[PDB]
């Protein structure tokens, strides 16, 4: 849980099911049994936003070419106006927190290209290619 | 070469505020006697709560600018009415009070006598009660009122329920986390070297009080010393205490209820005569215990104040009875105690120029806490001799303003707002939401 | 050589509770009059309910443990609270009462003058009114008061709202699922050969009764016998019956409203003077069809108390009014009845040794049940003679505890607990939760 | 709707899609449209902990080896010390509720090998031979 | 946004992701910080409701052969019976508008192709070409 934030992004993806697995979670199951109209609405509001902000999430990974949860590729090149680095530098050298400081101000725009230009572009492009 | 790639549930987090529940740790239920304060559908809590080290991680907290605080505090407060409504009202208490002086102490009790209405609304009844002098106020033999009601309404509390502060942990809902310091020594304000995560904060007591923090968790090695500016005298001091410090706090007077039967439905319970010891309520604190504690604080200050320096303390300087005295609740009654005895004193450097001390203390039944008008507690009598024992985990103290900044300094009980007091457990939580999502470059592209 | 496989919506269940909503059918709301009973905003049922039966599988069922029983205790209860809470408040009706009798049947109603407040706070009024001798009591010419005055307070029910039990079907959110037995013959515990599932209940009348089932669902071929434990006496016996039993109870007195104003905008219902046959109220049995019915039930207790007995049946005990009488609703009045006639026999081992019967009715406006104290509601004045025709579906049934066990045993009407009453309609239905998620191993395993 | 839960695990594969139905859905669209404080909370509890409980059970669905609902494999061998048994002793000889009733001990220690082993490893395994 | 409605459907097939977005997702986080018990019950039985209307159409996304958003085809032949028409007289020529009108009496047919006819069938026809 959240342990590899300070280690470097190549260790930080052998730990990424279980960041996966408690975000995702509520199990609790605890409470709501007996009503209130006060206090009950207080622990409404933080479970209802966190559903609403969880399929959030679960859509950008619908319309991007994952479909899938954790890891998934795509076909959109990587810019080299988009942080140039080193390989080595990326992974080994430095960390997740420190990685997304830079990409800040090209993150909408990969945004962009994970939707429009391929699922959008892509989708199209398999139906064509389906039907011979 | 690479392609971007979506990565789902990387270790990043951004600060912000969110609202958090309650966890009661599932024996307080057991507990029943009808709600005791919070819980009531309170969460259970896991028997086994997580706590995950982070290695190789620096995050700088400020215990000031903690929101789960502000959230704590609104919820005693609306804790609090939710308790009183269901409740009987005492709105037609007003009626006018003639008054005696009883059988020493210069007459603190007063034997009040006055009409009420039976449950019938054909005839009065006459019956007498016995307030506080601090319940009541004379209107121009001697003729009373009831104090709060020129200023608002009054409600008497339930003698269902219970006032008796349990251990509740506050959690945050999924898609957020909590982060723990686990420095021995934490000011609240700096980078925190050892940082953990938490599900759910540890066992916190909403123990109200005021000059004295009671019932609260205990410091690490050298006593603590926080203040949000520490320069500025306009802002209050909070120290946390290694060793606790054992303390009393009783009520000498063995009471009866009266019951009596305001209908139809309704019944108030009135407080009757005393049997027992003619005393006014009493704190006592042990005169080695509290001074071994002073010595050590005493030192801390001058790890700003400077090594050499004459440091004076002496009590409250003025103001509301809530600021002026230790203001908390013991069984169910609600005490007020002269803490002048222990804060005389003067120190050397390192030194300071019998086997008990005592505290006179005042008790009154109709309360406005946090400054609320409109609404009006009145506490109701408790059977027998009330007896408690408490752990003093620290206090809230203010700086003169008086300079001659290069000379002296003197240093007196604070009080108010009691913010301060829930910031006490909290300076070492603060509120992050977690985002998950990430890119990256690699190789893999797709077919 | 196999592989693990992930099975998504395998037939697997457990035994569980949950909140079940209602349904009102989408015809009660077209019949209007102000949210009648439950329906206001209640869930318009399906009009092809589903019901699947099951093949191959058998499940034990137990109605005394029902979970589903509670919640409908619980939601009557509630029901009741909530149709009381924006009504009329009849707290200044506690002024003395000044009765006397009425121009036979030793004058059960009182004609009462009293002091009453007006629109203006200045003047009162003086009026008078009609009440049932068990909704006053005399306080020491005669004098009286309200019964219900110096127990708990009071409030008038809504004349707009009905209290007439429409069908109401239990229905389980997604991820639940109810079972119905579908045999013939079921005492409520035991394996069931044939089980069927449904999402919503059957139509259920919430009928709220005492030492008779109103309204309820007719038992198939022989009449059933159900109880907790049997041999224990302390347990009731709850009886299913066959062919329904016409039953009569009326108002013998045409009656008016006064509608007197007790302002500012509210307005009381009083009792005014009764115009038409002087009689106390009746509830007719037809002396043919309960006998038969009698025969046939006596006979199956001898399927447990042996085959030859002498079974001999007398009226109620002794207790609160609600155990010792028939208590119901009718017309939005309360009547109390007097059983005592019915429950006149003495049987042989097959046999017991006129055209009509009838049982004294007692009338309570003022009433508490299901032991609550701190609100009684007022049942408001009928316009006109109020009639009635119901099904008697079945009884509480109480055994005596002296023994003399293996010589003969008596049989007395049972009462107190409302949730017998739902156990005779939820004896088929319990509540399990429904489990998707299962593995099995398959030779598909994945490129 | 469950007729099949006193048949064997052979023919209950059959009737497989008609659990996944009603299970998975609330289509009513009944009530809530005039409001109560009361009564309303009750016909929320319920629904809301519905719909808390579904989330869960796709989120298995998801971080497994399946991304998809109904029927779906892994590479998740079966061990012998599982339910030693006859594979005709399994589908057509045993049922579902016979079944589940014996794997009740391995149930978790299985739940481990299609999270863990599988898709934590899998789709790393997929990333290095998505490389090539 | 709907901006082709009165386009072709061959137009329409270009905006598709548009409608996509905006009709799935909630993202305000505006509200709900402090509590009312009238009006709150209102901005919840709409959201609350949107949610549940939500996941109805996504069921039919999962347990047809789409199992993913946007497009995605199917095994099931087109009817002559159903919209006898040229393939230039759909797509270029009518509306989806004019198109959905009617298909009306088909829906209900066309729909247990996709969940009996396919998933129910083809993930089983998957299972046993699988196993070889
Ligand atoms: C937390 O609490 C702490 C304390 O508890 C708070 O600290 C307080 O912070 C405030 C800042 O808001 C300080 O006030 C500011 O003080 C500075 C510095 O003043 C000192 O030094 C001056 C120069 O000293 C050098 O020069 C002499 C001569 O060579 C040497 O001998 C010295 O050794 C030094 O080398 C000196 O002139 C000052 O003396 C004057 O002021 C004091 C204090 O009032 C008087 O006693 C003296 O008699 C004398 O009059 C002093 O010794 C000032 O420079 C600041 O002035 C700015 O702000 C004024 C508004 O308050 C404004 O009117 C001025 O014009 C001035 O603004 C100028 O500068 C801005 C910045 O460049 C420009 O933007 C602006 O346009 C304009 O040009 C100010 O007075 C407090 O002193 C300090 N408290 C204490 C006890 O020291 C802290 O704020 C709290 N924080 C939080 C978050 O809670
Ligand atoms: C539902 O309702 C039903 C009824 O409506 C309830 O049924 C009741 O169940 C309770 C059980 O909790 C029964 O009490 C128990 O009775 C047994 C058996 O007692 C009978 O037989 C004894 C022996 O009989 C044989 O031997 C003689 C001699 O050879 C032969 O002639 C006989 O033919 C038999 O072969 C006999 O001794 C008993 O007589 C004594 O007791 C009766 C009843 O009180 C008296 O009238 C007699 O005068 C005489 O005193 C009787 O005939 C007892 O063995 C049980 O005793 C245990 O529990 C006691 C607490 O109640 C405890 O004090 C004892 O020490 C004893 O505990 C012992 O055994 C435990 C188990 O092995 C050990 O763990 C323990 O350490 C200790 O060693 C008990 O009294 C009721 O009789 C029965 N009701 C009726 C009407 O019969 C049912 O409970 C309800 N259930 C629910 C879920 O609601
Ligand atoms: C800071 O923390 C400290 C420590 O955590 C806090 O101190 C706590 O204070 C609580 C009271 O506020 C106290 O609660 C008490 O627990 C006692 C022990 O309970 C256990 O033992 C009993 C057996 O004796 C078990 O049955 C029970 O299950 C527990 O295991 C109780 O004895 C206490 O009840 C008595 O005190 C309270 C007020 O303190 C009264 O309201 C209560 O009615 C009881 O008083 C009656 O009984 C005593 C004798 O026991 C008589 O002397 C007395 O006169 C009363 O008798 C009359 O009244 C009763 C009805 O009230 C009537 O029946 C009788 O006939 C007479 O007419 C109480 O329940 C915590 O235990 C205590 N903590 C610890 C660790 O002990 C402190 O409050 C905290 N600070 C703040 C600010 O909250
Ligand atoms: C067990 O189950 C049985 C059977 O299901 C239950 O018995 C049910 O009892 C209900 C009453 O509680 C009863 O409801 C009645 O329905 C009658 C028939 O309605 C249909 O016909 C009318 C036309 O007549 C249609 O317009 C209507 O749409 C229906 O299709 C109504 O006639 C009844 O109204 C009268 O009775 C009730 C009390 O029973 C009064 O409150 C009501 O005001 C009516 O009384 C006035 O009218 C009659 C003549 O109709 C006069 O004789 C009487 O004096 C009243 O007149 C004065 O008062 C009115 C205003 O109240 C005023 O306008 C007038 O000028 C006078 O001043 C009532 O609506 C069910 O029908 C009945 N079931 C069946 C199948 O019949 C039994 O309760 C159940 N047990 C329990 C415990 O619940
Ligand atoms: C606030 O109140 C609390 C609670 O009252 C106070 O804390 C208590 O403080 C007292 C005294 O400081 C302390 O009492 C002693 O506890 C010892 C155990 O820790 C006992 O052994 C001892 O009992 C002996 O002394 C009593 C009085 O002299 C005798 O009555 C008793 O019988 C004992 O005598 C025996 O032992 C001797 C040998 O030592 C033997 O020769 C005799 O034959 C006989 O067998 C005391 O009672 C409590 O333990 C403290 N309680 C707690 C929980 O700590 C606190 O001080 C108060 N604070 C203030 C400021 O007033
Ligand atoms: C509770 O109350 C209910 C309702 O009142 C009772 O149930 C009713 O019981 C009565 C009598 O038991 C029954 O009335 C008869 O119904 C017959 C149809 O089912 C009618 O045909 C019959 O009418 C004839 O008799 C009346 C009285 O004698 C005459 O006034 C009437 O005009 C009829 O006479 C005609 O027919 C004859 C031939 O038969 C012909 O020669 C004449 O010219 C004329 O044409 C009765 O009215 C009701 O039907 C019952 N109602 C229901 C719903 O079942 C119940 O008994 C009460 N219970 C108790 C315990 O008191
Ligand atoms: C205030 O704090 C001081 C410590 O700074 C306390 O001084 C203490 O005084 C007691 C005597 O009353 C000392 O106990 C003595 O111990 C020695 C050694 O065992 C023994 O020879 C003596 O007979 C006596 O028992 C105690 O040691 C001493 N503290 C220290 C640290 O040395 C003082 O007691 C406190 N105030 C009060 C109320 O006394
Ligand atoms: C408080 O005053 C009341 C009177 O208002 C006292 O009650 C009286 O007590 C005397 C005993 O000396 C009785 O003779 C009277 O009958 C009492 N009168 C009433 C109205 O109760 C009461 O005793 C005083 N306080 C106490 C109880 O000490
Ligand atoms: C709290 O304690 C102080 C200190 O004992 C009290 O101060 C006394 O005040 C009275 C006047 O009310 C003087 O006559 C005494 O000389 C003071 N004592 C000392 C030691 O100076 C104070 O009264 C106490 N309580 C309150 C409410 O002030
Ligand atoms: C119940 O008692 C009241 C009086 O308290 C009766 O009302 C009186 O009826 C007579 C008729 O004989 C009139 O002359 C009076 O003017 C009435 N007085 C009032 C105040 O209304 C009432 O009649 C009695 N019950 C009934 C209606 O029989
Ligand atoms: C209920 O019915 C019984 C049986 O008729 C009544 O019992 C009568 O009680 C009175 C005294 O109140 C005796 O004088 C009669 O002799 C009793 N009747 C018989 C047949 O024994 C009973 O009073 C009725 N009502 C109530 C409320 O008890």
């Amino acid at each position: 849980f959240l342990g590899a934030a300070g280690s470097t992004m190549g260790a930080a993806s052998m730990t990424l099911t279980v960041q996966a697995r408690n975000l995702l979670s509520g199990e609790d199951f605890t409470i709501d049994i007996p009503d209130v109209t006060v206090w009950g609405i207080k622990q409404l509001q933080a479970r209802v936003l966190a559903v609403e902000r969880y399929l959030r999430d679960q859509q950008l990974l619908g319309i991007w070419g994952c479909s899938g949860k954790l890891i998934c590729c795509t076909n959109v090149p990587w810019n080299s106006s988009w942080s140039n680095r080193n390989l080595s530098e990326i992974w080994d050298n430095m960390t997740w927190l420190q990685w997304d400081k830079e990409i800040s101000n090209y993150t909408q725009i990969i945004y962009g290209l994970l939707e429009e230009s391929q699922n959008q572009q892509e989708k199209n492009e398999q139906d064509l290619l389906a039907l011979d | 070469n690479l392609w971007v790639t979506v990565y789902y549930g990387v270790p990043v987090w951004k600060d912000a505020e969110t609202t958090l529940f309650c966890a009661s740790d599932a024996k307080a239920y057991e507990t029943e006697k009808h709600n005791v304060w919070a819980t009531h559908a309170c969460v259970p809590t896991d028997p086994n709560p997580q706590e995950i080290h982070l290695e190789n991680v620096t995050e700088e907290f400020n215990m000031w600018k903690n929101n789960m605080v502000e959230q704590m505090h609104t919820d005693i407060i609306s804790l609090w009415d939710q308790s009183l409504k269901p409740c009987v009202k005492l709105t037609p208490l007003c009626v006018t009070l003639q008054c005696t002086n009883v059988t020493d102490m210069r007459g603190e009790l007063k034997n009040c006598s006055f009409n009420m209405t039976t449950e019938l609304r054909d005839k009065k009844q006459k019956v007498y009660s016995l307030f506080y002098r601090l319940d009541v106020v004379q209107i121009n033999n001697k003729e009373y009122r009831l104090i709060n009601c020129n200023t608002s309404a009054i409600t008497q509390a339930c003698p269902k329920v219970s006032f008796e502060p349990i251990p509740i942990h506050y959690c945050a809902p999924a898609g957020f986390a909590i982060l723990k310091c686990k420095d021995k020594k934490f000011n609240g304000t700096g980078p925190c070297p050892s940082v953990s995560t938490v599900q759910c904060t540890h066992g916190i007591k909403p123990v109200v009080s005021t000059q004295l923090l009671l019932n609260g968790s205990l410091a690490e090695e050298e006593v603590m010393i926080r203040s949000e500016n520490i320069t500025n005298n306009a802002k209050n001091i909070l120290v946390q205490f290694n060793t606790p410090v054992q303390i009393n706090c009783t009520r000498p007077n063995n009471n009866t209820r009266k019951s009596i039967r305001i209908g139809p439905g309704q019944a108030f319970y009135a407080t009757g005569d005393i049997i027992g010891d003619i005393r006014q309520a009493h704190c006592n604190v042990s005169k080695a215990t509290w001074n071994e504690t002073l010595g050590k604080v005493v030192k801390q200050l001058r790890k700003h104040f400077g090594n050499n320096t004459i440091i004076r303390f002496a009590n409250s300087s003025g103001g509301d009875l809530e600021v002026t005295t230790h203001s908390f609740n013991c069984g169910g009654e609600f005490f007020y105690c002269n803490t002048s005895g222990l804060f005389n004193s003067t120190w050397i450097s390192n030194t300071s120029v019998n086997d008990s001390i005592t505290l006179p203390c005042r008790i009154k039944q109709i309360i406005n806490m946090w400054q609320r008008i409109g609404q009006a507690m009145y506490a109701p009598p408790i059977q027998g001799v009330i007896r408690c024992v408490s752990n003093i985990t620290g206090l809230i103290l203010t700086r003169d303003g008086g300079s001659t900044n290069s000379t002296t300094e003197t240093f007196r009980p604070g009080g108010g707002d009691m913010r301060d007091n829930w910031r006490s457990e909290l300076y070492k939580y603060k509120v992050v939401k977690i985002e998950p999502l990430g890119v990256a470059p690699t190789r893999c592209k797709r077919r």
